[PDB]
């Protein structure tokens, strides 16, 4: 979406590409096309992704578990 | 709040004028007039706008009445007279506000109007003589400009001017008169308009009547009728006895609007009569008034010398179309213009341009006294009247000065509707007309007006933008009368 | 995001009318309530307190342009405003912000290399005073009135052509002294810092002197107190007379006994020291300020070369000339009826000096007056359809953003902008680059701008274009902030 | 006031245009119209929306009336003219606020219209009439994406005969045609395949007692609107004389004495077609009674009780311009659509007789003429070049809306479509209305008549210049 392309069309194309071929295909922010993300060299940190999962799950669970906001 | 009802009347007049101001000139914009039941009307000329605008203010009603009265005199300048009256009202209101009593203003306006009508009468044009040839040509071209036929304009111009001059009457008073309906149109199929040649008489594009007409008959008498010469079952069957009687009276060319006779061929070689279907009433009346004959509903009875005469009849094919050359009759009314082309629909603008050229020519043919158009006369009188006013010394000096200043609204409005800044056009007009008086040698400069097509000053005596003197004289008089009537109110 | 574009649009509209030699000058009321009338864009920008952050960013871009080119700020504002308007139109079409961002960037990159093909460089060198005359006319004529340029330019370039040595210049060398009085005719070129003093007991023939700098201005028992005060001031004047000092400065007024004491030891009591002079004097003589009358010493003193009173200009003025560089500083005497019309000449002279410095940095010239802008617009809009993709819209809008400059310059002279821009664009394809917009004619007519000689520097427009495009891009990259 | 009234005019035009700007193409959206009682109706035909809507602006009423009079004259294309006029009037805004007079804008619009007419004449692909295969292709191009897709086979041959049976020899050779003279015969009941075409005028009425000499080998119809006239009819002794008054048994006996067959309670919509087909004449004045009373008419008459109801058959007419076309089926819900689509087909054939050509569909023609106008604007100079370019840039709405109401993004597809017209010379590609992707229309098979395209462009330009010419609305409010 941030590159101006269609939000759902790009995701559909990426999902189809990853389904037909096992390569971890990603989005290309110059043409809105499924890109291999390995040859292009767009690598991300492994520990960042791990901490991302750990943080998001705990925050979402904690917020979902609340009720009866009180004025202390 | 509110006061000085005179100012209220002036403002009502100003609003009424502003309703119609933008439509002045041939290039004016349209107004869409909506009634209570919702219908709409589109028009350019402001005369019908005033005739259709729902006026409610009593003061504006006076202007509407005066404009309508102006319409009944010559039928032109109603927009101009309304605008001039409104400008006079505004200027007179300002003069009243500066502590000048309306009586002196009215007197100054009367003197200014009289001086203007006297000045115009000694600076108009009466050159619409037999020696006026190029002026009519380029007047027709200006009325026909901004068209693709400008490449061969001169031929159509001289053709149309020759046609209009060759058909003039001479009335009881001796003043030449021209009916617009005298000349008609005639389409043709094939080559384009460049080969069109003027027809000296009325020509009908229909079935061929007969070949019995010689190259030029010594006598061609128009025995026009209105029935169909058809065999049926002073005669019960109107085929032989009535035509024999009319020929005995001396009928050479018997005209039959309806059907042709079954056996006309044998009778048309010994008498030479005419049989062509669908003779137009518009042209039938014109040819009858040309030769001098009258239409006979019945023949069972005056018929010898009352019928008209034609000098010669020509049987020829023009643009692959047979036409009847009933020409050179008693009175010059019989004439037509062939429209070479393929159909009247593709040359609709061409025939409309020819019609408007004929109209603008007949405007200047009658009322031999003519004045330049395009705001030239207004600028000339505006220059005149300031110098006239500065020599008075009375209390009416400012009245005449404001009259002169407000008289420039017509060229200003013309420039505004022409999509050019009116300031430059008006200033250039005034500058050209200034040396027309302060410099005697540059006397041939008064006829300088504004050209609406190019938005630059241009001589109009040479161009041909012309108006009758009576139209402008009456417009000025009626504007002054309306202004005086409004100023008298309190 | 459209609010930022709007704020920038009004910012550009405010100072657009001041563009060109027909700037509609405004009335300026500073915080101290001074009635001040001027046409300079930087001055009105300084007094206007731009509050919207987008306007602030464009103002900073203009300041950076002025900081290193010295002129062209109004061009930057007008160009950035046009860019943002056309970007708003593109966004309303449906383009993403990023697409117009790279479109503008590539258009600017193309323009930067198109530009050097429009050069009619300087003739021979900074010398030939009568030539840098014609070179310096355009900026002066643009800033202040076109009538006075013939003299103002000569005055401003004669003073700056004094020291074209080693290819190094400093604007602070070209100083301006304000002298009230008659018209601008009596204004001319002098040398050395100049201001007016009070006392008359001054010697003209002075060698390297010792200059004082001041940072702070000025029954029997009554007679005893008067005598004690007199002796104390005797001690003070003897202390200042130590180490053979010959001049004294003070920001206050004169004193009869003090001037008597100065005359006794032959000291010129220099007075009427302005709050704007204390540290520029120290910079130009390498001195330091002294708090009171007790701590003058040999080390804490200045040194001039020649001090005298010159009555040229019908006023008595002291001059410190031939400093350590012996030809570095060169003032200009200005004469005017009143100050509000004198600062306009001052800022015009400053802009002229900056243009001369830019010429020192590079000798390339480009035909101004709407010539180069319309040529750049034509070239870029021709390049636009040669580039398929979504960037063509941004490129064409960039070409129109160039087009917006001569349009404003024409509107500032009371001429229909559409007619003149159409005529210019039509004639610029055959009657090529050197043609521009004539000012004197009230008709929308054009005229070649090489024989007319109205030319402006090349680096000026290069940097102005670069900074304006950068400002437009960097203000298009924000989306919102609560305010 | 001043230019604000024109701005209001064009704003009303723009809003009334963009009410239905999405209701075109093969994927038209469905508007909802609710009456002030609670009912709801959904429609895909912009004419209906413009009909049941109420507008308080006279300019909007003028545009609606323009769409109406354009509907009956040519049939379809009613939404395209509305969209084009709305966009041209909307793009006139930029120049009107730039203080330029409406006259120069109108003049630029007129030159643009002339250039578009020339371009359309240039780009049109020739088509020869009477070729059934490409006729069927045209039917699939136009009459389809309607309720006739499974019933278009019969409409094809119905139109094929209809175009040949209203021929007019008025101004030239067969190029003149009309739509309201073909004797339509719509009778519900039975299987739809019973419909056919017959040569000759078809009359629903007949004598009450057909026990007389009704059908004769040479019907020479005489029109009339009295015993003395009954004997005066024998002035030429015709076999059939048609009146518009009732006939009694004694009147019938008088008729076989006179050997004529009168008719009663026949609508004028039938009598005029009878007269056109047979070339009859009307005369009752004794003086006017001449050889030109009775004209040659048909050559065969037949009596048939089709559908156990009294009818009249008149075949082998003198003028084969008002012939019999029969419609059969279950209900009238589709046969009216068959009528209007065969009207479109007759316009196709008539314009092919005038200009044997077709143009690419799916916005290809619009983009082609826009490219032609934009490239032509480069050479010409003057202040008026800006409107000349603006009309070209604004005429591209048709591909834009086709992409819009298809799912695909308009901006990228339009940019690519332009890119496929400027660097390529003889392409004239367009956008597919079903998939929303670029496709060569000469391969897809979408074409439009020159008549309808020329009429749409001309009417849009005329409406734009008319609504820009209107300076004041001052006769009241
Ligand atoms: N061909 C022309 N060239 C210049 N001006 C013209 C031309 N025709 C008409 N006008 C101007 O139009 C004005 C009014 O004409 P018109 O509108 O026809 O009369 P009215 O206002 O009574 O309807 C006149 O003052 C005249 O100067
Ligand atoms: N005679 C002239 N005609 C047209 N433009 C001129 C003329 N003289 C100067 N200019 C223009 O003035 C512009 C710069 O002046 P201005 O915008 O007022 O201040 P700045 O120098 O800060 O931009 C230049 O672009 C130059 O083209
Ligand atoms: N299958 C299709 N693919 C692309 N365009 C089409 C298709 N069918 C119709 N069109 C377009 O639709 C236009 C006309 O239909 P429409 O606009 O819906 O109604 P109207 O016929 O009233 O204008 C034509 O210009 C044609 O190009």
């Amino acid at each position: 979406q941030n590159s101006g392309f269609d939000l759902q069309e790009t995701l559909v194309k990426i999902q189809a590409e990853h389904s037909e071929s096992g390569q971890l295909v990603g989005v290309d922010l110059n043409t809105g096309e499924p890109m291999v993300a390995a040859e292009v060299g767009v690598w991300d940190n492994y520990c960042v992704k791990k901490q991302l999962l750990h943080s998001c799950t705990v925050i979402a669970t904690n917020i979902l578990l609340v009720d009866e906001i009180m004025r202390a | 709040t509110g006061e000085t009802i005179r100012s209220q009347n002036v403002m009502a007049a100003a609003s009424i004028a502003n309703i119609v101001k933008s439509s002045l000139g041939p290039v004016g914009l349209d107004k869409m007039l909506v009634d209570d039941i919702g219908d709409v009307t589109i028009t350019n000329d402001g005369a019908t706008i005033l005739k259709l605008l729902e006026v409610e203010h009593p003061a504006a009603k006076v202007l509407c009445e005066l404009a309508d009265l102006q319409d009944k005199e010559v039928g032109d300048g109603t927009t101009s007279v309304v605008i001039i009256a409104a400008e006079l009202l505004k200027n007179a209101d300002e003069l009243v506000k500066q502590k000048i009593h309306p009586t002196s203003v009215i007197s100054g306006y009367r003197l200014a109007c009289k001086e203007a009508v006297r000045y115009i009468n000694e600076n108009l044009i009466v050159n619409t003589d037999e020696l006026g040839r190029d002026c009519l040509i380029n007047a027709a071209k200006t009325s026909m400009s901004s068209k693709i036929i400008g490449i061969n304009g001169d031929f159509f111009a001289n053709m149309v001017v020759d046609a209009v001059l060759a058909i003039k009457y001479t009335d009881i008073r001796g003043q030449p008169r021209y009916p617009v309906n005298s000349v008609n149109i005639l389409k043709a199929h094939g080559r384009s308009q460049m080969e069109s040649m003027l027809i000296s008489g009325y020509a009908l594009n229909c079935v061929v009547g007969s070949q019995g007409m010689p190259k030029r008959i010594v006598n061609a008498k128009i025995a026009c009728l209105d029935f169909s010469l058809q065999k049926t079952k002073r005669e019960s069957d109107i085929t032989k006895e009535r035509i024999q009687k009319i020929l005995a009276t001396g009928a050479n060319v018997i005209l039959t609007t309806g059907g042709i006779d079954d056996m006309c061929l044998k009778y048309f070689v010994e008498a030479g009569a005419m049989a062509v279907r669908r003779v137009l009433k518009r042209d039938l009346k014109r040819i009858a008034k040309a030769s001098g004959a009258t239409i006979l509903s019945t023949l069972a009875n005056f018929e010898a010398a009352m019928l008209g005469q034609a000098e010669e009849v020509v049987q020829e094919r023009i643009c692959d179309d047979e036409l009847i050359l009933i020409k050179n009759t008693k009175a010059r009314t019989s004439a037509s213009i062939i429209l070479r082309g393929a159909n009247d629909f593709m040359c609709d603008e061409m025939e409309r341009s020819l019609h408007d050229a004929l109209c603008v020519v007949k405007r200047v043919l009658e009322s031999k006294s003519v004045v330049p158009g395009g705001g030239a006369v207004e600028a000339a009188l505006s220059i005149y009247l300031e110098n006239y006013a500065t020599s008075m010394g009375s209390r009416e000096q400012l009245a005449i000065a404001e009259f002169a200043r407000s008289l420039l609204v017509i060229p200003n409005t013309l420039a505004v509707n022409a999509a050019q800044d009116s300031t430059d056009l008006v200033a250039k007009l005034r500058a050209f007309h200034n040396e027309a008086q302060v410099n005697p040698e540059r006397k041939n400069l008064k006829w300088i007006g504004l050209d609406l097509s190019n938005g630059k000053p241009r001589d109009n005596k040479q161009a041909g933008v012309f108006e009758p003197t009576i139209v402008k004289v009456k417009s000025l008089k009626f504007a002054t009368e309306a202004a005086i009537t409004i100023l008298r109110i309190d | 995001v459209y609010r930022n574009i709007q704020a920038c649009k009004e910012l550009a509209q405010t100072t657009r009318t001041a563009y060109g030699p027909n700037g509609m000058n405004k009335m300026v009321i500073n915080h101290l309530e001074k009635l001040f009338v001027t046409n300079d864009a930087a001055t009105i920008l300084r007094e206007l307190e731009v509050q919207h952050p987008a306007a602030k960013m464009i103002v900073m871009a203009s300041h950076m342009q002025e900081q290193e080119v010295g002129d062209g700020t109004n061009f930057v504002l007008v160009f950035a405003g046009a860019l943002l308007e056309l970007a708003e139109e593109l966004l309303r079409i449906g383009l993403s912000v990023s697409e117009v961002i790279e479109g503008y960037e590539i258009a600017c990159r193309k323009a930067h290399e198109i530009l050097p093909n429009l050069v009619c460089c300087s003739a021979k060198n900074l010398r030939d005073i009568d030539e840098v005359s014609s070179l310096l006319r355009t900026s002066i004529m643009s800033k202040q009135y076109g009538n006075e340029v013939f003299l103002a330019k000569l005055i401003a370039q004669a003073c700056v052509s004094i020291f074209p040595d080693s290819g190094h210049f400093n604007v602070d060398n070209i100083r301006v002294c304000k002298i009230l009085g008659s018209g601008i005719s009596s204004s001319s070129v002098l040398h050395g810092m100049v201001f007016k003093k009070e006392t008359e007991g001054d010697v003209t023939s002075v060698k390297d002197a010792k200059i004082a700098v001041y940072s702070c201005p000025f029954a029997e028992e009554l007679m005893n107190f008067s005598k004690g005060e007199e002796n104390l001031m005797d001690a003070q004047v003897k202390a200042i007379a130590d180490t053979g000092a010959n001049v004294v400065v003070t920001g206050g007024k004169v004193a009869d006994m003090a001037l008597h004491y100065a005359n006794k030891y032959n000291i010129m009591l220099v007075r009427l020291n302005s709050k704007w002079d204390l540290r520029r004097l120290c910079k130009t003589v390498g001195a330091t300020a002294l708090p009171r009358l007790t701590p003058p010493v040999l080390e804490e003193m200045g040194h001039c070369d020649s001090v005298y009173l010159s009555e040229v200009g019908d006023t008595q003025v002291v001059v410190f000339k031939h400093e350590k560089e012996d030809g570095a500083i060169s003032t200009i005497v200005l004469r005017g009826s009143t100050d509000n019309l004198m600062d306009d000449i001052e800022r015009a002279v400053d802009d002229g000096v900056n243009t001369f410095k830019v010429l020192t940095r590079d000798k390339r010239l480009v035909p101004g007056g709407g010539a180069t802008e319309i040529e750049l617009a034509k070239q870029i809009t021709s390049y636009g359809e040669t580039c398929p993709g979504l960037e063509q819209y941004a490129i064409k809008k960039f070409a129109e953003a160039f087009e917006a400059i001569p349009r404003a310059l024409a509107e500032n002279s009371g001429v229909k902008a559409n007619e003149v821009i159409s005529k210019l664009y039509a004639v610029h394809q055959e009657g090529n680059k050197n043609v521009g917009l004539d000012i004197e004619a009230e008709v929308p007519a054009v005229k070649d701008m090489l024989e007319a000689g109205i030319l402006d520097t090349y680096l000026g427009k290069y940097w102005a274009i670069k900074l304006a495009t950068n400002a437009a891009v960097t203000v298009l990259r924000v989306d919102q902030i609560i305010m | 006031s001043g230019r604000k009234v024109q701005s209001g005019n064009i704003n009303a035009a723009k809003t009334i245009a963009d009410i239905i700007r999405t209701c075109l193409g093969p994927k038209s959206m469905m508007k909802m119209l609710l009456d002030p009682m609670g009912g709801i109706v959904m429609t895909n035909d912009g004419n209906a929306i413009l009909r049941e809507i109420q507008v308080q602006h006279p300019a909007a009423k003028s545009m609606i009336e323009i769409s109406r009079t354009q509907d009956e004259e040519v049939g379809d294309g009613t939404t395209s003219v509305i969209i084009l006029a709305g966009e041209m009037l909307s793009v006139a805004e930029h120049f009107l606020e730039q203080q330029m007079h409406p006259t120069v804008v109108i003049s630029a619009y007129r030159k643009a219209l002339d250039d578009m007419i020339s371009t359309l004449k240039k780009i049109s692909i020739p088509v020869d009439i009477s070729d059934s295969d490409m006729m069927l292709n045209i039917i699939n191009s136009s009459i389809t994406t309607k309720a006739i897709s499974r019933w278009s086979s019969l409409a094809c041959n119905i139109a094929l005969d209809a175009v040949k049976m209203v021929q007019f020899e008025e101004n030239g050779r067969k190029e003149i045609d009309i739509k309201k003279y073909a004797r339509v015969e719509k009778i519900p009941g039975g299987i739809i395949e019973d419909s056919c075409v017959l040569r000759g005028v078809m009359i629903n009425k007949d004598v009450t007692h057909p026990r007389m000499r009704r059908y004769i080998k040479n019907p020479r119809i005489v029109l009339l609107d009295i015993q003395q006239l009954c004997e005066d009819i024998i002035q030429l002794k015709p076999d059939v004389v048609i009146t518009e008054k009732g006939i009694s048994d004694l009147a019938q006996h008088y008729l076989m004495r006179a050997n004529i067959t009168a008719i009663r309670r026949v609508r004028k919509t039938d009598n005029n077609r009878i007269a056109r087909a047979c070339g009859a004449r009307i005369v009752s004045r004794p003086e006017e009674l001449r050889e030109d009373d009775v004209g040659t008419g048909a050559g065969l008459l037949e009596i048939k009780k089709i559908g156990d109801e009294y009818f009249t058959f008149i075949t082998d007419c003198k003028d084969p311009k008002a012939c019999t076309i029969l419609l059969r089926g279950a209900s009238k819900e589709i046969l009216s659509e068959v009528e209007r689509n065969l009207q479109d087909a007759m316009q196709v054939c008539r314009n092919v007789l005038l200009d044997p050509q077709l143009v690419p569909g799916g916005g290809a023609s619009e983009m082609a003429v826009a490219h032609a106008l934009t490239e032509k604007s480069k050479a010409m100079t003057g202040v008026e070049q800006w409107p000349y370019r603006a009309v070209a840039q604004a005429l591209e709405v048709i591909p834009r809306t086709l992409i819009q109401n298809c799912g695909a993004s308009t901006i990228r597809l339009l940019t690519s479509l332009r890119a496929k017209h400027t660097q390529e010379n003889c392409e004239t590609w367009g956008v597919n209305g079903e998939t929303g992707t670029l496709v060569d229309m000469k391969e897809l098979g979408i074409w439009e008549p020159l008549a309808v395209k020329l009429q749409t462009y001309k009417t849009a330009v005329e409406t734009a210049v008319l609504l820009l010419r209107i300076d004041d609305i001052v006769s009241g409010h």
